[PDB]
RNA sequence: AUUGAAAAAAAUAAUAUAUAUUAUAUAUAUUAAUUAUAAAUUGAAAUAUGUUUAAUUGAAUAUAUUUUAGUAAUAGAUAAAAAUAUGUACAGUAAAAUUGUAAGGAAAACAAUAAUAACUUUCUC
């Protein structure tokens, strides 16, 4: 009932002939949230990335940071719509509004 | 800039090829390499990028260091030390590795390899424990040399054996080669090589061959034979071949009889020890011995109770075996000796 | 004797450090004996059939020399295999605006400024003040409540001497050396510790014992401090 | 065979023999391995390490200050006890086990200037159980390590049979990869710095995790192994992802001092301690 | 006759494989070889010097551990008990991050909590 | 040899040529390859005369020849997963139990679990 796809008769590489393993990687260029940029090893095709989260805007790994924005992906799903379907109301009457219920 | 300097330093501890110099410490990557002496190769080889630059820094960083360890030799007074500081001086040399590397080890050129320097000495000890020593040893312990003839050994010097005059062919005999009646006939030559710290002023060498085989039958055993003694013989650390020309019949305390075996005798050995008398102080020139000729045995030797005797101490070894063939007889009637016995072919 | 409590401020490198030259060019002639010894790019993994990526990176790529009868190549005759020269390295060129790092140099570097938590971001700096002499020396404490440890008390003295502009952090509890004297009978304990976040700003206008503050490195207290201070205290402080 | 008796001649000198230089054979791997004439040959030493950097010049000294402890002493482990000799039916009987263990463990030295606590390597441990049905997801994980990684990746195969969960013997079930110096700090890095952050609910490792004598091991799902920029990056190469175990194996006498240098190297932990 | 999804995991382990991807064995000269050998020796050494360097910064600072250690025993055992008391359950700050190749855009934070 | 460029080298080994010895040795010469092996109209390269093009050059089109792609595991004298059960040479040490670790639980897979006095080489105060 498994599925394998068949050994072939595997070449011989004899002592002394065994080289090691060097993969193909590129000296790639990698952005934090911040300013802040680390150079790594990468097999991937690509020399430059940046990152939107990440560790330098976590609140675990930053806890003595008093404002920290947070973000995700855009573009994808339907991610801030719930925002831009309702512009009547914007950002503190909301707040002084929710004050109490007065129900018991 | 010390390596650069040769008012003291031996002349050996540089490349003596002017084009290979050159391209060691070239400036710029403009030369091509002396090896490769084909053209059409020179043009196929491309050296690794980035090579001289680092090569120069390098230089210069063990250079520092060689001046150092310079300063430290020239106030140090101890011998052993003196010399400890200079292996370790030059050791990192590249002219000296390029040298020792690919430069012959045993008949050395003294202007490149000199057994002179401390270096060279140190880097051949290296090389020698790195494959000769270790060979010798197995050789001789497999076919029992060892326990057969003296205790133990613990090798301090390289010795190599051949045998020019026989036949005319040249060749160093691997330990524990079996040779032709014919290529062992007529007389072996010895070498050798010292790696040690020792008074070439004062030190004497004896060389004795036997042969721990030979058949006795009054006891249905065998017995020791010495087929070779020279003693009172003085080296040097690039002039130490051992050879006719530099020994005289004082120094013969047993001419060279063959190796001649017997018929169904069995394989016999035949192992070379090279000892160093004692060296005593408080004395000019070197101590000679005198031998008991009256008293050495030539058929009946013991080779503990002679060195026991005298006082000697092995450093080197070498062997061979033998084994009976046609030319046998031909050897015993050269020589003048009996014609042989003929033993039975099983052991019963 | 009478007890003192005396603590350095080290400010960690925020850059990775710099190499020596040495250590440039070893690095580099490494680099090169790997990429020769490298393996070919699998790109016909890392780009699918017929895509406009695999286009545009074979338009970037330039293909090497194919062997030919009839000619001679004095290099060698090519030998080739998944697009590659095996005698040679092979080279591989390649809200998205381009990643532009920042200069490694402050402005605090090039004003020489000796105050700034910026003046040097791949060394350490540590935390010096001036006494009423003319000797820069680390910033020391009295105490005889001892009802506190040193470290508490080290930290509480300089929150209040920073008036609560200063994070800091104790390594540990343990003293990490001692400075002991004769003229005045007093033994001096020092305790290790760390700057977080915020500034020193020296704010006590009574004339304490601190006079003027400065966050030199190793080789600037070596020029700032005295000698016997120096030997006293160097094995306490980072080269880098 | 006249005999089957393995017996070893004495030798007559204390000359160290190793017939590998002796032996013609094998030119090539007389030399070492990191000797440029051997093919087995592999530049190490490319480029600066931030991590080792950063532990060098920081965290040896606050490590040793930290675990300093005044006049301590060695404290002996679990040993095999011997058999006090009131009987004489305890001359050659073996010694005892362990009082509450059949493994001996290793003494507890004072942290000294000489043995502070490092990072020795990292395991990873991929085992694919849904390998048991089809075999090309092992070669599948294999490649998720070797991308995440870098190093080459060994195979793990089965070795007991278990019939509930259906796993034979003699399969190849997953992969494994061990990382060692500057490969181990560029995956750590990775980790602390993209991967754990972008975790739905992380919170950390447990404190009470770890083989007792240093050593901290932690997992990864899935999804988490999509944080990864090898996989981001090239997302249609990868429909089906898999988690593995981390092991990092540090110099720690105990465990706690391996939980306070992973915690330099920012490593968050949450649970209550041992 | 093969499955796609057979193709996908025969070209996954053919990034995985050496076979046609690895260049000629690396032959160099006598000159270069023993440049070569001289550039390790030289970068061996320096790794070896730099090694001591930080062992003799330890041991100096364990001498002075041990030394602020008698001293305060000798002097106040209070403090002393406070020193000693362990550290068992010590955690670096989490900010004390390691260092970057390149600085971000806020150098340094001057506000906290 | 030609081919970017003005005395020749002095090692182990390998290859080519040759001749010494009832000695698998010596002399000169050079320093190749070391992960490969048929079959591909269809993917990707390098090679000419028009070309547009500025002495070139160039980049793009057309064809003739050739090269790459058959994409396949071990890269370690591998070492207690499964496969070669007789020879020889070299080399190594299992097993349980305990502590942890995504799914994982009693039971899947990985990691850790006895002591360095003496002897070397290296670095260093």
């Amino acid at each position: 009932t498994r599925i394998t796809l068949p050994r072939r008769p595997a070449k011989k590489i004899q002592l002394g002939k065994s080289r090691p393993a060097i993969y193909h990687q590129f000296n790639v260029k990698m952005e934090l949230s911040d300013g802040s940029v680390v150079i790594r090893r990468s097999q991937y095709p690509k020399g430059e990335i940046r990152l939107i989260q990440d560790q330098r805007n976590n609140p675990l790994w930053n806890p003595s940071r008093d404002d920290l924005v947070v973000v995700d992906a855009n573009s994808g799903g339907s991610l801030d719509r719930f925002n831009k379907r309702y512009s009547s109301l914007f950002s503190t009457v909301e707040l002084s509004e929710e004050n109490k219920k007065k129900t018991q | 800039h010390i390596w650069s300097d040769f008012t003291t330093r031996p002349s050996s501890l540089s490349i003596q090829s002017s084009k290979v110099k050159n391209y060691l410490f070239q400036k710029k990557a403009s030369l091509d390499p002396p090896s490769i002496s084909r053209r059409s190769n020179r043009i196929k080889y491309s050296p690794p990028e980035h090579i001289d630059e680092i090569f120069r820094m390098s230089y210069d960083f063990l250079e520092q260091r060689s001046s150092k360890f310079y300063e430290l030799a020239n106030k140090t007074k101890n011998p052993l030390k003196k010399d400890a500081l200079l292996i370790k001086a030059e050791i990192n040399n590249p002219e000296v590795q390029y040298n020792f590397q690919f430069n012959n080890k045993l008949n050395n050129v003294k202007d490149i390899i000199d057994y002179d320097v401390p270096v060279y000495r140190h880097l051949g000890k290296q090389h020698w424990e790195s494959y000769g020593q270790m060979l010798l040893m197995q050789r001789l312990e497999t076919l029992a040399a060892i326990p057969d003839t003296l205790p133990t050994l613990v090798p301090r010097a390289e010795v190599n054996i051949k045998f020019p005059f026989s036949t005319g062919v040249n060749k160093w005999i691997e330990p524990g080669e079996f040779l032709s009646s014919n290529v062992t006939s007529m007389r072996p030559i010895f070498k050798i090589q010292e790696y040690e710290l020792v008074n070439v002023e004062k030190q004497l060498y004896t060389v004795l061959i036997v042969n721990p085989d030979v058949p006795d039958l009054s006891n249905d055993s065998f017995k020791t034979a010495l087929c070779y003694g020279l003693v009172n013989i003085n080296l040097t650390y690039n002039d130490n071949l051992i050879d006719p020309r530099k020994f005289h019949s004082s120094n013969i305390i047993a001419d060279y009889l063959p190796p001649v075996p017997e018929k169904n005798a069995g394989k016999q050995r035949f192992v070379v020890w090279v000892f160093r008398q004692p060296l005593i102080e408080d004395k000019q020139g070197p101590n000679m011995l005198e031998i008991d000729r009256k008293e050495l045995s030539r058929d009946d030797f013991d080779i503990r109770q002679f060195t026991k005797k005298y006082n000697l101490t092995a450093i080197g070894a070498h062997i061979w075996r033998s084994e009976w063939d046609a030319k046998v007889a031909a050897v015993r009637e050269k020589y003048g000796l009996p014609p042989g016995r003929v033993f039975s072919r099983v052991r019963r | 004797p009478k007890i003192k409590v005396g603590v350095l401020l080290s400010r960690i490198p925020i850059i990775k450090s710099e190499l020596n030259e040495l250590e440039k060019k070893y690095y580099e002639y490494q680099s090169e004996l790997e990429k020769r010894l490298m393996w070919t790019f699998p790109a016909y993994f890392y780009f699918k059939k017929g895509t406009v990526a695999e286009h545009k990176f074979l338009s970037l790529q330039k293909g090497p020399i194919s062997k030919k009868n009839g000619i001679w190549f004095p290099r060698g005759i090519p030998d080739i295999k998944h697009g590659r020269e095996r005698s040679t390295k092979q080279e591989v060129k390649l809200v998205n605006r381009p990643v532009i790092p920042n200069d490694r140099i402050t402005e605090a570097d090039r004003s020489n400024d000796m105050k700034s938590l910026e003046r040097q971001l791949s060394r350490t700096l540590y935390l010096l003040v001036k006494d009423k002499s003319g000797t820069w020396k680390f910033p020391n404490f009295d105490l005889s409540d001892e009802s506190k440890p040193l470290h508490v008390h080290a930290e509480n003295e300089l929150k209040l001497l920073s008036g609560d502009q200063i994070y800091t952090w104790s390594v540990s509890a343990t003293p990490i050396g001692v400075l002991q004297d004769e003229r005045n009978r007093t033994a001096e304990f020092i305790v290790k510790s760390h700057i977080l976040a915020g500034k020193f700003d020296l704010v006590a206008s009574k004339n304490d014992a601190f006079e003027d503050f400065a966050w030199l490195t190793k080789g600037e207290i070596s020029e700032y401090v005295p000698k016997d201070y120096f030997n006293k205290t160097e094995f306490l402080l980072a080269d880098n | 065979p006249k005999s089957a008796c393995s017996l070893v001649k004495p030798v007559h000198h204390l000359v160290k023999i190793d017939k590998s230089k002796l032996s013609p054979r094998f030119p090539e791997l007389k030399y070492d391995k990191s000797d440029i004439r051997s093919p087995g040959f592999k530049p190490k030493d490319t480029h600066a390490d931030r991590l080792n950097d950063h532990y060098l010049n920081t965290l040896q000294s606050d490590l040793l200050l930290i675990n300093y402890s005044h006049n301590a002493a060695v404290v002996k482990g679990l040993k095999q006890r011997a058999w006090s000799g009131d009987s004489p039916y305890h001359l050659n009987r073996p010694p005892k086990n362990p009082r509450g263990s059949k493994a001996q463990l290793p003494d507890i030295h004072p942290i000294k200037w000489s043995n502070i606590p490092g990072l020795e390597s990292v395991v990873i441990n991929c085992f694919v159980r849904e390998a048991r049905e089809n075999q090309l997801l092992a070669i599948t994980a294999a490649l998720q390590l070797q991308q995440i990684t870098g190093c080459k990746p060994h195979p793990i195969f089965s070795k007991n049979d278990v019939p509930t969960w259906k796993l034979r013997k003699g399969h190849q079930m997953g992969a494994k990869v061990e990382l060692k110096g500057k490969e181990m700090s560029q995956f750590l890095s990775t980790l602390t710095e993209i991967v754990l952050p972008r975790i739905r609910e992380y919170k950390g490792i447990s404190n009470q995790s770890g083989n007792r004598f240093g050593g901290i091991s932690f997992g990864l799902t899935a999804e988490d192994i999509k944080f990864f920029p090898e996989i981001d990056a090239n997302q249609d190469s990868w429909p089906k992802t898999f988690g593995m175990h981390i092991n990092i194996n540090t110099s720690a006498q105990l465990d706690y001092q391996a939980r306070t240098l992973l915690s330099g190297f920012q490593f968050p932990f949450f649970g209550e301690e041992k | 006759s093969l499955s796609p999804l057979a193709q996908r995991v025969v070209t996954q382990l053919s990034v995985m494989s050496a076979s046609r991807k690895q260049p000629k064995l690396l032959k160099l000269a006598r000159e270069d070889l023993i440049k070569h050998q001289t550039i390790e020796k030289c970068w061996s050494i320096y790794q070896q010097q730099q090694r001591e360097r930080r062992n003799l910064q330890l041991e100096l600072q364990y001498k002075s551990i041990e030394r602020s250690m008698n001293l305060l025993q000798e002097l106040s055992p209070r403090l002393f008990e406070a020193a000693n008391a362990s550290e068992k359950g010590k955690r670096f700050p989490m900010e004390m991050k390691v260092p970057t190749d390149f600085p971000p855009n806020t150098l340094w934070h001057y506000n906290f909590r």
